[PDB]
């Protein structure tokens, strides 16, 4: 069968979808450390400058041919899927546009073409290169086993789940809550504030560096928004925004997480069902004998004639009589909810049982 | 407030047959409830100890206490 | 039968309440343009600002032809659906009030009957412009499906839906939640900047012109609130009041977006299911293993004398079996709850073969 | 029967609950003027300024004269309800104790016992009059139904509710929620402003009124704080403290609140299921003709012989087999869930048939 | 048996939990108060700041005293438990060195090795006493019952709940939330406000004691961020951060709170149900008799032969038997419900009626 | 709109007969509805009194309204 | 895709039957679909009319059209 | 332990008849479990060799182990 080959180009993929992502990193590295050594460094580093500007492109370059390799194992595994011959018959005509806004976005290094600023030009193609960050998807989605079994396709066919970026998104967040919340958080604001120290420099009197803009970014992000230091220039406001957009977002994530985290499963119920039962039955009794206690005596101060010290027994009398039925009506719904919990699997073997009985 | 004292009374048949011992009897307002007094609950046995066998139906101590 | 007669004039509805909001936001639109022009060009262009200022009088003449119009096509379709022949029994009286009051708000602009400020009298006529938005809704409900339909308004009176404007925003809400929530959010940061701009103008230093408040209106709208900007007059902080006030509603209602699209479905539950089944077996069948190297390691370094160095795999052979009771007993409430999941059918099923098996 | 008199006694304490809270009111509205009569006006009027202070005494002695009598008619519905023929036996302990702790605390008015400010002596008994409203939800749980009927009570005995506060804060909560969520925050801004106002004064520049602190208020409600205006007192911190709290439980609920109004009920759910089964089997149809359009061109540039301009029709007849299926099977398991909405009543049907049926 | 030794060890493990719980509260509280007595008291009180110090160090020897005792209790328990004969089997590796660093982590007091600010390194240690805040959760849960109990141990390995810290916050946030979340962020904001006062002192003109930092940290937890007072040092600004995230995660806990404690129960859903049904049959009634008189009111004046105040009458006629319709349609979805609620039970009661029928 | 005047007689059919009392349907308008005219009530009874037994097959009384 | 074709002809077997009328098989392109040109339905039906009765079994069409 | 021990057996009885195959029982400790050693290996075959025929009973494998 072709069923191993289809397998075996998946394992292909995965590593594409790996390596692709290391040298994407470490072009968004090198172009963080060619942004600030120009900075700490000025023109007296003219050699280093060029040194790591030319390696972000032999880097990207290596790059521009890891994503080539990629498509050509989807269309190979095109082929060995729906059973083609002719690899002008597998390619589609959106995936050929595709292919060039991959390969442009993916191609957008400041070159080695040609005080401390980076000037008009290359500030933004040095910040186009973390629209890269669309590799990560695709490697975390070829990593993870629910595409990488077509044991699993088979179900996801009957399901029509169809791969998607969004269902990886509902495992992780399901199975992972605090541990990816935690680390995109973070990252965020790494992110963030070094491009907010970008678009806010000011050489005189070092007023826009990471030392303000970490903790501009987390303020933002918060929304807190205390105003001591507040972004100066038309491109940090935008960023400003963009913070605070993604806080709202996380939020509204962090509330629905922390809300599904806090009810009780089936064992966990269980559990504190018991709990109860032992408990109020302890005051089933309790309350029972402060009805009986007082139910006595009651009677002897009646029959000893001393109506003074009579009433006050009377008074407790009632009061314990409020409180035992109380116990007592609160202590029959529990064990109605315990009645109500086995109702469905045992009228299902009960009706097994009268089928068989039928006979 | 005579079905309310059945009904504690009731707690404590384990029986089901209407009679309580005089062990339990004791034992219910010793133990438990708000306090005890050990000449009141030997007043208690006098009183209730028209039969004094062990063993009483509360159903006529109810009409007794009532 | 009439009711190919009652679906026509429900096309003629569509076209009146679609060309209807077309010539309120060309009158919306030429308010904005006077109102800007008037700031920008001062009093040399007394020509255009006669010219703009009577050609929103032209378009909110056909405006208030074009809502006569509609309630004429309401009132035949009254008489068409409830079988009358007059119209003056078809006519209500609080219906012929909400004439006039539809033709009063539709008719505020400020007309041609006559220092770039607006003045006291046309600022309030000319944002009075903006009370138009009610015709948006009547237009979205009426190229919605489910009133220009007599099949659909049979199920919605078998059902008593009665055509609400509520429905339509749930449906729209529960199919498109991130296009609705993110146009709104825009043209609300849009049109209040604008209505702010517009209350804070201060032509010395131009100080409360879009530059200010489109930065005023999203810092408000998201509560962050830094405070660099504040708005300084009464109609002002009214204004940065009902930003805040829609901005907590937003946020309110992305809460509950984000909370319903975390859950999974049935077809996603299974492949979940069918995840954690291949993947617990492994484990199974791992911890399962790693009790028998032990268990018979630590019975040969008990034969083989040697007491220190058997209590070490002893330890681990405690540690091992502890771990394989934990991972069979998460591994068997796992395929309860597989058994949980094909209830109800499955005994609907057996309750038809066995009421059948009686015979 | 008693049962017409123990009604008979709460029309009696729904009066007494109604009057009590209309001389309470006209007690704070008395203090309010008093208190802004004494800063707006000086020691000039110390004439009105004494009346309006006696007025106050007299009316605060109406309410300690309409408490005893609305415990005086919960004695006598307790003597009523258990059967009893002595008070003494009726009431409580502890019970007369809430009677001395609800007269002290209705009766904390600034006598009349004896330069705008009120000095700290009578401006702490000033705000001591707030403290009456424990007085609004006796009277809305007395003008409820909830408790105003026996055959209301039957069916809270047989539930133990028990005639909670509680209870009709959740069905006014769930049956008209903006209109109370509505009045409740600008009831609360007014309120705590004027509070506000009054722990901040400074007859100095007048910067501590009403015009600050209605903007105060809100900004510190929502949470936005943008801080260009602070409580600058110790008692302003407090009230700016207990105004952010209750923001941020009113935000918590109103998430609550929209977070129900979005699901569909049974009724919604049927039409919107009605809706997409006439719209997936259009599409149904047209993604099928789709299919067969193309399967036909293709072979008739297949036997044309036409290689060029046959692989292009190829393409999209795979294009649409692929569409196709995904359209058929979204369409079964909406069809899935239409069997699945009705499975337990007809099943509670069947079971009455075939019961019948064994006969 | 040794279930009578294995509860016996349950008590002297909660007893130890207790009381080193104890020891280490008074080290905080004579940590604290050394340092606010080392800042208001100078160099003069120099033996009191050896008295304190070394009383710290003969607190801490004794809490280093009541963990050793601790594990040798949980060693005692391990080999009742799995019946073992040698405390060396029973000891694990990882649990060793869990020994030492919680030996390390409680002993970390500054001692009495050797003008009001603590210096650079005991300023440190002071602030690690507060890392023994880890012997509150571990107290908690030997209190509570659900460990203290062999009975209840066997319905927990009944469900593998394995004793987990989470299930008592689960516990007692489900029956307790208004205690508990009420009694926490006050803890949190007068110990982190104590911490961001030891970090930001000012000795000059007294700017960051208490007076300051109990209002700068519910501003920030509330994430209102006036700005008045920020923090100013490197090590205030993590707190102020660390603030921000609790009150995030603190509005996120009261939110789903709050959401639970709005819906009805099922004793509430039922006096709901009650208090509808005889509510809507009398509307139901009325808007009958309001169809049934103008019904003859029309034929009467259409008899009469008035035509122009008959027109009126048949307006009215119109309205009332659409209310009429509305409120009986409104009526008979509301008895559906109340059919739908007494479904399951009912036919599992049937089944076993039908069941023994059978024969 | 004959069958939803139908319907609105048939909450007061009590008796489920298709037959009210004369009581009952002075009783329908005269305690309930929008308004209650004494003569126009006295009116109704002369108009339907076309048998005046205190009981009125409304079924008819549908055909005579309509 | 032979199955995917003959569960596409399977939509418009209203009939249950394996045959289809060569209206239905005209409007099914000629009003839906991506588009419809008349000399190619018209060559379609010239393709298909082996038998031109008015009716197609489209078993054999599925094995004519692959 | 020998019960849970018996329990472990269990997983790898596939034909559930009480016996297990050399085969499987060298791949069980052999490809998973913690480690593997072939002389380690080949000794626990020379120890539970008292039979030799390819399948072993582990039920009195259980008791040699304990
Ligand atoms: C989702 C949307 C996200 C939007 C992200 C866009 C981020 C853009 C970052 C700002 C980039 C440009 O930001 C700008 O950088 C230039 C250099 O490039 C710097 O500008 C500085 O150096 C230039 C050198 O040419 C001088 O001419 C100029 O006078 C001086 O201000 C500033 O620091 C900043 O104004
Ligand atoms: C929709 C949201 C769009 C947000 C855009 C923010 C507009 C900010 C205007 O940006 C403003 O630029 C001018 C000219 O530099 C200056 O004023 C300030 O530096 C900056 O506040
Ligand atoms: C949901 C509620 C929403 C509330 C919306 C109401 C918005 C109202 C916008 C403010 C309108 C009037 O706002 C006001 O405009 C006037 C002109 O009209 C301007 O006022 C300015 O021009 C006028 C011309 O008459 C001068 O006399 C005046 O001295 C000067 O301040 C200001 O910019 C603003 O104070
Ligand atoms: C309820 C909410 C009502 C909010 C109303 C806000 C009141 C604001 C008072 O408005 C104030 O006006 C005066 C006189 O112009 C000035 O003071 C400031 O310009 C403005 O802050
Ligand atoms: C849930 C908790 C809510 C807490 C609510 C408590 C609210 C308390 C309000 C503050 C009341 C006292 O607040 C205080 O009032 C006094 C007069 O009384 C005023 O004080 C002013 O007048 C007094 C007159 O005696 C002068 O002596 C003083 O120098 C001057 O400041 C101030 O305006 C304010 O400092
Ligand atoms: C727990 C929460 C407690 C919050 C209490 C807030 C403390 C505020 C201290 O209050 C402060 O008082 C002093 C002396 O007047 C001044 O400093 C300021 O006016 C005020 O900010
Ligand atoms: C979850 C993470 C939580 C992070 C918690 C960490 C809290 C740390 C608190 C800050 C501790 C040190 O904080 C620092 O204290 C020193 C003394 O120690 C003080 O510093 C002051 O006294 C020192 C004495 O040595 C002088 O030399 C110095 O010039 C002066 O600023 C300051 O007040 C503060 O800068
Ligand atoms: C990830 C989050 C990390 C947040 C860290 C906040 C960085 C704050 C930088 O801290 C800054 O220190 C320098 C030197 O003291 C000064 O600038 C200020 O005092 C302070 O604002
Ligand atoms: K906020
Ligand atoms: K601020
Ligand atoms: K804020
Ligand atoms: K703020
Ligand atoms: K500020």
């Amino acid at each position: 069968g072709a069923l191993r080959r289809r397998k075996r180009l998946l394992e292909q993929e995965k590593s594409l979808a790996g390596w692709a992502l290391v040298l994407a990193g470490t072009g968004i590295g090198l172009m963080v450390l060619h942004a600030e050594m120009l900075w700490f460094g000025g023109c007296s580093w003219a050699l280093y400058l060029f040194l790591v500007k030319c390696t972000i492109s032999i880097s990207t370059f290596l790059l521009l041919c890891l994503i080539v390799a990629f498509h050509a194992k989807e269309v190979q595994l095109f082929m060995t899927d729906n059973g083609l011959r002719d690899w002008r018959v597998a390619l589609t005509g959106r995936q050929a546009a595709q292919i060039v806004l991959e390969l442009v976005v993916c191609g957008l290094h400041p070159a080695p073409v040609r005080p401390g600023f980076l000037g008009q030009g290359e500030a933004l193609l040095s910040l186009a290169m973390l629209l890269r960050l669309y590799l990560v998807p695709r490697a975390v989605l070829l990593r993870s086993g629910v595409l990488l079994n077509a044991s699993y396709r088979s179900i996801g066919a009957l399901n029509q789940v169809r791969f998607r970026h969004w269902f990886v998104a509902k495992l992780y967040m399901n199975t992972h809550p605090g541990r990816l919340l935690l680390g995109l958080t973070l990252g965020l604001w790494l992110t963030t504030a070094w491009v907010l120290s970008v678009a806010e420099r000011q050489a005189v009197n070092a007023t826009g560096h990471l030392s303000d803009t970490l903790w501009l970014i987390p303020i933002t992000f918060l929304t807190i928004g205390y105003g001591d230091v507040v972004p100066g220039t038309m491109w940090g406001k935008i960023v400003c925004l963009c913070t605070g957009v993604m806080g709202v977002c996380c939020t509204a994530l962090l509330v629905a997480v922390v809300a599904r985290k806090l009810e009780f499963n089936k064992a966990e119920k269980h559990v504190h069902n018991f709990m109860m039962d032992i408990q109020y039955t302890k005051e089933m009794k309790e309350s029972a004998a402060r009805v009986l206690q007082e139910a006595w005596m009651f009677y002897k101060h009646t029959r000893r004639k001393e109506s003074h010290a009579a009433r006050r027994h009377q008074r407790k009398l009632l009061a314990a009589i409020n409180a035992f039925r109380q116990v007592r009506l609160k202590h029959r719904k529990l064990r109605e909810q315990v009645n109500s919990m086995v109702d469905i699997s045992k009228m299902h073997m009960i009706l097994y049982d009268l089928q068989q009985n039928l006979s | 407030s005579e079905e309310e004292i059945r009904e504690a009374f009731r707690v404590f048949d384990k029986d089901g047959n209407g009679y309580i011992s005089a062990a339990e009897l004791r034992h219910v307002m010793t133990n438990l409830g708000e306090k005890l007094t050990d000449e009141e609950v030997d007043e208690m046995i006098r009183e209730a100890d028209i039969d004094g066998d062990g063993q009483v139906n509360y159903e006529e101590f109810v009409q007794m206490m009532t």
